[PDB]
């Protein structure tokens, strides 16, 4: 007359399947997911600073069009540009666009400083129907479109030192006219030359008559460029006509910030991770909803679920049936 | 599992055990009962939560990085930014499937590895008063009350006690 003692493990009745060195699937009591694979839809507005771009592209309120003014001097963590975007100025290209968004997008800030630019001997503040600005005619903000007074451009010749100690950011411009007539009406000499120098670089660049495709009242066009002044350094602007001048600087920063295209809503909640589709949690390593991210955020992987044993294996009694 | 234990000679698992991991069964004089050993089931809990946590902790925040969305054509530079994002991707899910795997396949042996601990714990326990059945059970060959049993879940069995009368009760 004895006794039994027997060893043993619990069991569940509804077990997880998951993935081990030998099976590629194998039932045990519980399992945890390591693959974010949703989001809310919404980008929330904490802790990063979110700045919704709205109708603006990050160039056009570098530049100053006039539906992007309200952008004047902000700063961002995250700039965040939406599809409806649209431009509402005189028609322009920026070779290298690409790299200029990106180094605004990076220093994180359009605090821009005016400065005494003199303009001898050519008229200032030139407009266009392409860029209403109230009921008239305007230009972008941060430009000043240089033309001839009385019948005279004469060579353009400027310095500006930097004496800070930070670097600036200074946007110029060419304007490229569309037929003979407007050049020489602009800027009497047949053909303009801008040259853009620092001490160790410089750009010159030749305008080019010819038609483009009309946008918004004009076949002619603009480019855009940029030159960085480094403390010490010192800008010199020369130009026998078609120059677009600058009117002061970017302040530059280095930062966290970024840029990101998305028509996510920007709505009040706090979230580390940001991907176009919206905020995602961060509490897992994983995640499969965007390859595009801001912030502490899970790495993206291919996957859509990875599943974790969080539980011995699962071995449920015989069934009779 | 490598133990043998789990899926192995242990048939199976107890799905009326709620309160526990691994414990104990027995039939006595007195009838039958059931009591999760803490101990067994802290040791593998304890594992869990250390790998879970080790797993789930925060490594990158990333701010300013490439684009990885064109909407024009432009060939090479557009060509080496897809590459560099889809080569990174498929090494990171790769290290996530092995990740898994590994942590999976460690996480079923070291529960098989608890089973068979707390079954040579209690063997060693008993001595020479009981016998290995071989399914995860053991004979004992004496009168266990329950205050016996409980001797043995909570190791204070003193096996002097019984082994003379268990020693007759298996040698003849
Ligand atoms: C266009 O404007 C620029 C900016 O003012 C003129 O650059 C300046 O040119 C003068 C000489 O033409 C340079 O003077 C020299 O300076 C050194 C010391 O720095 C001195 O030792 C020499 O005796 C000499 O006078 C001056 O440094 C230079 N400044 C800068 C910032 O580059 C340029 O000459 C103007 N050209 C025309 C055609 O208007
Ligand atoms: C997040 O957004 C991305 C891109 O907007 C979604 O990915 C697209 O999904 C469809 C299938 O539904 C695919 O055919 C496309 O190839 C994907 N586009 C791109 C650009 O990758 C993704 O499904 C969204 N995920 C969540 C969880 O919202
Ligand atoms: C099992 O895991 C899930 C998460 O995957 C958790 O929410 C649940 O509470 C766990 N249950 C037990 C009994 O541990
Ligand atoms: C931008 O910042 C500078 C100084 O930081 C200031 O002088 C200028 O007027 C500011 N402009 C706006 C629109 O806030």
């Amino acid at each position: 007359p004895g006794a039994t003692l027997c060893l043993g493990h619990h069991a569940v009745p509804n077990g997880t399947l998951v993935k081990t060195i030998t099976d590629d699937q194998i039932e045990v009591t519980n399992a945890t997911e390591l693959v974010q694979s949703s989001s809310t839809g919404k980008i929330c507005n904490n802790p990063h600073r979110i700045l919704d771009g709205i109708d603006c592209t990050l160039i056009d309120a570098l530049l100053g069009d006039p539906h992007c003014d309200v952008f004047q001097n902000e700063t961002w963590d995250l700039f965040v540009e939406r599809s409806k975007a649209f431009s509402n100025c005189y028609p322009y290209d920026v070779p290298d666009y690409a790299s200029l968004r990106s180094l605004v997008a990076s220093s994180g800030t359009l605090e821009f400083i005016t400065e005494g630019f003199t303009w001898t001997g050519v008229t200032q503040n030139g407009g266009s129907n392409a860029c209403k600005r109230g009921p008239g005619s305007g230009f972008f903000s941060r430009l000043n479109w240089l033309t001839k007074s009385g019948s005279t451009y004469p060579v353009l010749n400027v310095t500006m030192p930097n004496n800070d100690n930070f670097d600036k950011l200074y946007i110029w411009g060419v304007h490229h006219p569309s037929t003979n007539q407007e050049q020489t009406s602009l800027y009497v000499q047949a053909s303009g030359r801008v040259t853009v120098s620092t001490r160790r670089s410089q750009q010159t660049i030749i305008p080019n008559i010819g038609s483009r495709p009309w946008v918004r009242m004009t076949s002619a066009r603009i480019s855009i460029y940029w030159t960085i002044v480094k403390p010490g350094d010192v800008l010199v602007i020369n130009s026998n006509g078609n120059l677009i001048a600058p009117r002061g600087y970017f302040k530059m920063r280095t930062g966290k910030s970024s840029i990101m295209r998305s028509d996510a809503p920007i709505d009040t909640c706090i979230s580390e991770c940001i991907t176009p589709n919206g905020s995602i949690p961060n509490d897992k390593p994983f995640q499969n909803v965007n390859k595009i991210t801001y912030g502490a955020c899970p790495k993206y992987v291919k996957q859509n679920t990875l599943k974790l044993a969080t539980g011995m294996r699962n071995v449920p009694e015989k069934q009779t049936r | 599992g490598l133990f043998g234990a789990i899926a192995g000679f242990i048939e199976n698992g107890w799905e009326g055990m709620i309160d526990g991991w691994y414990g104990f069964r027995h039939q006595n004089s007195e009838g039958t009962g059931q009591a999760a050993d803490l101990k067994s089931t802290q040791a593998a809990i304890d594992q869990i939560n250390g790998k879970l946590n080790r797993v789930i902790e925060k490594t990158n925040e990333k701010f300013h990085q490439i684009e990885k969305e064109f909407s024009e054509v432009e060939g090479r530079i557009q060509d080496l930014e897809k590459y560099v994002e889809d080569t990174k991707i498929d090494l990171w899910s790769y290290n996530a499937e092995l990740l898994v795997a590994l942590e999976n396949q460690h996480t079923i042996d070291l529960t098989d590895s608890e089973m068979n601990k707390l079954f040579e714990k209690t063997g060693r326990q008993l001595r020479e008063n009981a016998e290995d059945m071989g399914n995860g059970c053991f004979k004992i060959y004496h009168k266990c009350d329950n205050a016996c049993i409980e001797s043995i879940r909570n190791g204070t069995y003193d096996h002097d006690v019984y082994r003379d009368e268990a020693l007759n009760n298996r040698f003849q």
